Order: C-alpha cells, then sequence, then structure tokens
C-alpha cells in the first residue's frame, strides 16, 4: 500500500483501516 | 475527490482521514 494506487475493495480496504475507532 | 486523489493519483493513508464521515 506504500505509494500504491488506492481504488475499489482495496480502497474501501484502507478508508476502513483508516476510520476504524475504538 | 477521494478517487481522484488516491485512486487516479497516490495519497498517502493520513489523507484517507478527510473522508471519515
Amino acid at each position: 500500500f506504500v505509494n500504491q494506487h488506492l481504488c475499489g475493495s482495496e480502497l474501501v480496504e484502507a478508508l476502513y483501516l483508516v476510520c476504524g475507532e475504538r | 475527490g477521494i478517487v481522484e486523489q488516491c485512486c487516479h493519483r497516490i495519497c498517502s493513508l493520513y489523507q484517507l482521514e478527510n473522508y471519515c464521515n
């Protein structure tokens, strides 16, 4: 993911990662 | 837009936090 294009399911995966919280 | 910034182009994961609704 480092310096990678984030599209579709992979963008979704990153978004859930960043926005997840306790 | 997130697609233009992160899919079309390269963005850091830090730049995704702006789209946490």
